[PDB]
């Protein structure tokens, strides 16, 4: 699907809880996923500042 | 050359058993567990 | 170019899918590749590759 | 890969064959319900006949009416595929005769189908998955040489030509059976090596596979490979995580804190002994494990007293004594005990001393070899 803020969001998310199960490759793919997907929709001051 | 002069007269485990695994004593549980209750008090 | 210092002049267009698949396996013998790694998927994902 | 045969049947069958948990009643349910479902003829008379168990004449006959007519069912899809369909129908329908056959519990019948179905499978792949079958077969009965000749021929069918999954399932497998063998050292290279991609859930799930992984690393591996492989390895840490008593337990030896060590490596004892693998050597393992734990302590001191380690470790003085004793004589840890003034000094052999020793005995093994071979030829 194309809603593309909300796969920012869950990659986050997924990232985030790849951290802290200490999966810390995994979750550095996630981010980077994550980031990619960001740097090609509008990202709103919060889910930048998430990201960040 | 056989020597034939001396007469030349289940288990099937593939692993190298060592002498200590032949003796015999209670779990290490066990052990461990009366030794704690021993100093538990 | 004289059809007698050159005699043949071979051309050597872009690979085509089937030879975009075979430069694929070539190049991809010594990976390790994962079941489900469909080459003729990412061959068709190229149309016009240099080789 | 097909679950069949299914491994945990093989760990119910012998978990009721251990005498503790031979009257274990929600095992006796499981395996029940599986021989139900599996529908294992030969398997439950097997079982019966050997736990001395009451054989239920309504349920024995009804699952050996119910694999007659499977089995004369796939003859006849046999003969369709011979008598009509190639060569490659034919291959699949003795397949699938070789697959029910392991289904039931036949392991003589199923052995000489799948035998069959290699020698008229062409497709490497097949060969590759019919071995694996055979593989998986061996495993649940636990025979020796079908698994060793199988693990070869997968081998060299591998060397021949082979996909990277294939070979991780492979590495997998041979990882199980050097635990069942007691080669804990190739166990715990090959499960580091495979645990990051591990594809094989028909032998083990997730879980159980990083717990196997962390008992052997832990029993082979040195502490510096078990800080980078394990210790930090991303994918041991995410299991552990849902794991509390394994990550206690790994962790315990690293950080030093020897009383839950001891605590977590007696909790590992009482659950090896019911594991159908590492039940023929769990003692070995829990032998090894304390040797490592007590050099561990050691290497960083020269003179502890025997009372320091007794709590360190919450065990009494006794015990302690008596194992190191126990411990020293067989010449596994370098330390000799002095029971008057209760101290344990460590005799770790200086680097020059120890690489004498070693030239001495590299030496006398090769001028051994040198009289022999001087013998020999000399006449």
């Amino acid at each position: 699907m194309d809603d593309k803020a909300l796969l920012v969001e869950v990659q986050l998310l997924e990232s985030k809880t790849y951290h802290a199960l200490s999966n810390l490759p995994k979750a550095r793919a996630a981010l980077t996923s994550a980031r990619t997907t960001a740097n090609a929709i509008y990202c709103p001051p919060k889910l930048q500042a998430t990201l960040d | 050359d056989e020597f034939e002069e001396f007469p030349a007269e289940e288990d099937a485990h593939v692993w190298e058993d060592n002498w200590d695994d032949d003796n015999v004593e209670d779990d290490f549980s066990n052990q461990l567990r009366a030794e704690l209750e021993k100093h538990g008090y | 170019l004289r059809p007698g210092r050159i005699d043949r002049k071979i051309e050597f267009p872009p690979p085509n899918e089937e030879a975009r698949l075979d430069i694929l396996k070539i190049h991809s013998r010594k990976m390790n590749l994962t079941r489900g790694i469909n080459l003729r998927k990412i061959a068709e994902l190229m149309p016009g590759a240099s080789g | 890969l097909p679950k069949n045969p299914d491994l945990r049947i093989a760990q119910l069958r012998f978990l009721l064959s251990l005498p503790e948990h031979r009257g274990d009643a929600a095992v006796r349910d499981e395996l029940m319900a599986a021989v139900r479902d599996n529908n294992m003829a030969p398997y439950y008379e097997a079982l019966c006949k050997s736990l001395d168990w009451q054989i239920d004449v309504d349920l024995l006959n009804k699952m050996k009416k119910a694999n007659e007519d499977e089995l004369k069912r796939l003859d006849e899809e046999l003969e369709d595929a011979e008598k009509n369909l190639g060569e490659s129908e034919i291959r699949d329908a003795m397949m699938a005769k070789a697959e029910y056959l392991c289904r039931i519990g036949d392991k003589e019948g199923a052995l000489t189908a799948f035998r069959k179905t290699y020698d008229k499978t062409v497709a490497l792949g097949h060969r590759l998955d019919i071995v694996f079958y055979l593989l998986r077969i061996g495993l649940f009965y636990m025979d020796n040489d079908l698994i060793t000749r199988n693990t070869e021929k997968a081998k060299s069918l591998i060397e021949e030509g082979g996909d990277w999954d294939r070979r991780n399932r492979l590495k997998v497998y041979q990882g199980l059976y050097c635990v069942a063998i007691r080669d804990f050292k190739q166990a715990a290279e090959l499960f580091l090596d495979t645990v990051s991609t591990f594809t094989s859930y028909e032998l083990m799930d997730y879980k159980t596979f990083v717990t196997y992984t962390v008992y052997v690393s832990m029993i082979a591996l040195e502490r510096p490979d078990l800080r980078e492989k394990v210790i930090k390895g991303a994918e041991i840490l995410e299991v552990l995580h849902s794991l509390p008593a394994v990550r206690q337990y790994l962790f315990s030896l690293y950080e030093c804190r020897y009383s839950v060590f001891f605590q977590s490596l007696a909790v590992v004892e009482q659950e090896m002994k019911k594991d159908w693998l590492f039940a023929p050597h769990y003692r070995y393992y829990v032998r090894e494990m304390r040797i490592h734990a007590y050099s561990q302590l050691l290497e960083s001191y020269r003179s502890l007293t025997l009372g320091y380690m007794a709590e360190a470790f919450g065990v009494g003085v006794e015990f302690i004594d008596q194992e190191l004793s126990r411990f020293i004589a067989a010449g596994r840890l370098h330390c000799k005990i002095d029971k008057v003034n209760e101290i344990v000094e460590t005799n770790r052999p200086d680097s020059k001393n120890w690489q004498y020793q070693e030239t001495i005995k590299k030496g006398d093994l090769l001028l051994n070899r040198v009289q022999k071979l001087s013998r020999v030829i000399n006449m």
